[PDB]
Formats: structure tokens, C-alpha cells, sequence
């Protein structure tokens, strides 16, 4: 719908060209003498904007690392593809530290809380909401 | 009319022990309009669990200035719904309503604001 009307405007200006070379000489002064549209730069015209709805992903450039080696913060409760799980390490800066070692795999993992007496938000299960 | 799940609970003048004898039932509050005192009827009903002192149904009128609200009464259990009469019509209820569970919890229910508003409305005001 967007392209139909963007192509409309542009094609009309192109056709008018041959007549336009000599017209354009008279057109310049008649704007200074009479009046202008709302701008005083050139005569600049419309261009129309086209419809692009999708913002596509490119592809990697590094297949040797698809997981770099740089740090990135990954939030708890997120999509975790098994490649990431190997490099997940629980940080000590938080209260929360694993009871044992971490498996290097995804799953339900229970942690030891050093301060459970300090307010942290907690994420309600479905069952909790209903109560 | 405002209903929530509630149990019977024991009253004491001895030391005011006030720990539930747990049951399961409801309290059903009729706000009424009768005279200047309101006389809001708190009808308690058992629906299951005969265990303990069940208390056959009894409707209790709100007489203003004798009854009192304090959310705890000995901090053994919260959610102390108080109709104080000093061993006349004194029978207690213990809210057992779901707001984070039916549990005992200090300073009434988990929905804190919700339930303080109800207490003022029923108990302190007279229609």
C-alpha cells in the first residue's frame, strides 16, 4: 500500500523533465517576486518514504567462537541454549552462590543464600497468583 | 454483604491465649441498617472439620464501644477478628482467608490495606 503511492509521486516528476529545463529558469525568480511555499532553500521537493516492516538479523562472522570469550550479563529466567550453560558462572557479588559446583548444563539449580533477611523480589509461580 | 473463609477460635479471659482450634467454615457479615448502632451481624458457620470446639452457628450483633479490634492479641497468631464482650457474647473468629495462604500471619492478611479498610468499616462505624 505504501509502495503504490511512493512510486506514484516520483515517476511524475521524472516525465516532466524535458519541458522543465527552460521552465526552471523562469521558476526561480517568480518565487522571489511572488511567494514561497514554506522554505527558502532552493526549490526542494518531496521524495516520499517507502514501507519496510522487517528488521532482519545478519549472520555471524566467527564460527570458531559463537560465544566469544568476552563477558556478557545473562539474566536469570531467560532462554539458555546449551552452549551458554558451559560458560554460566554464578557470581559472588550477589548473595546467591551454588550449593555445590554448577553442572554446566541448564536446569533447576538450588542456591545458598547468604542473606535471605534482606528484601529481594521474588518471582511468583502460577500457583502463587491464584492464592 | 462481605464473606470470607474463617474458622472459630477460642476466647480466654485467663491470659488471652487466642490460638485457633482450627476448623474450617466462614464468616458472613451483614452490614444491616437497624438503628443508629448498625448492629452488623457476624454469622459464623462451620462447613467441615468437627475437630475441637465446633461452635454451632450464632449471630453476634455489633454493640459499639465494647468491641475492639487489635490484629494480634497475644502475638501467637495474627488475624484475630475481635468481638470483645468480656464473656457475654464473646466468641472469636480467626480469618482463614486466602491472600498468600490461609495461614496465621501477623498484622492481619497479606493484602494489608484491603483488610484494615474492612475492619474500620464494619466494627468502628455504625449505620
Amino acid at each position: 500500500e505504501v509502495e503504490k503511492v511512493a512510486t506514484a509521486v516520483l515517476s511524475t516528476t521524472a516525465r516532466a523533465k524535458a519541458r522543465a529545463k527552460k521552465t526552471k529558469k523562469e521558476k526561480g525568480p517568480n518565487e522571489e517576486e511572488k511567494k514561497k511555499e514554506h522554505e527558502e532553500k532552493e526549490k526542494e521537493r518531496e521524495t516520499n518514504k517507502k514501507g519496510i516492516k522487517e528488521t532482519k538479523e545478519n549472520d555471524e562472522e566467527f564460527y570458531k567462537n559463537k560465544y566469544s570469550s568476552k563477558p556478557y550479563k545473562v539474566d536469570n529466567m531467560t532462554r539458555i541454549l546449551p552452549q551458554q550453560s558451559r560458560y554460566i558462572s554464578f557470581i559472588k557479588d550477589d548473595r546467591f552462590v551454588p550449593v555445590r559446583k554448577f553442572k554446566g548444563n541448564n536446569g533447576v539449580v538450588v542456591l545458598r543464600d547468604r542473606e535471605p533477611k534482606e528484601p529481594v523480589a521474588l518471582i511468583e509461580t502460577v500457583r502463587q497468583m491464584k492464592d | 454483604v462481605i464473606k470470607f473463609r474463617a474458622g472459630v477460635c477460642e476466647y480466654n479471659e485467663d491470659s488471652r491465649l487466642c490460638t485457633p482450634i482450627p476448623v474450617q467454615g466462614e464468616i458472613e457479615i451483614k452490614p444491616n441498617e437497624e438503628e443508629e448502632l448498625g448492629f452488623w451481624d457476624f454469622e459464623w458457620r462451620p462447613t467441615e472439620k468437627p475437630v475441637g470446639r465446633e461452635l454451632d452457628p450464632i449471630s453476634l450483633i455489633l454493640i459499639p464501644g465494647e468491641t475492639m479490634w487489635v490484629p494480634i492479641k497475644s502475638s501467637k497468631s495474627g488475624r484475630i477478628f475481635a468481638l470483645v464482650f468480656s464473656s457475654n457474647e464473646r466468641y472469636f473468629f480467626w480469618l482463614q482467608e486466602k491472600n498468600s495462604g490461609n495461614l496465621p500471619l501477623n498484622e492481619l492478611s497479606a493484602k494489608d490495606k484491603e483488610i484494615y479498610n474492612k475492619m474500620i468499616g464494619v466494627l468502628n462505624n455504625s449505620s
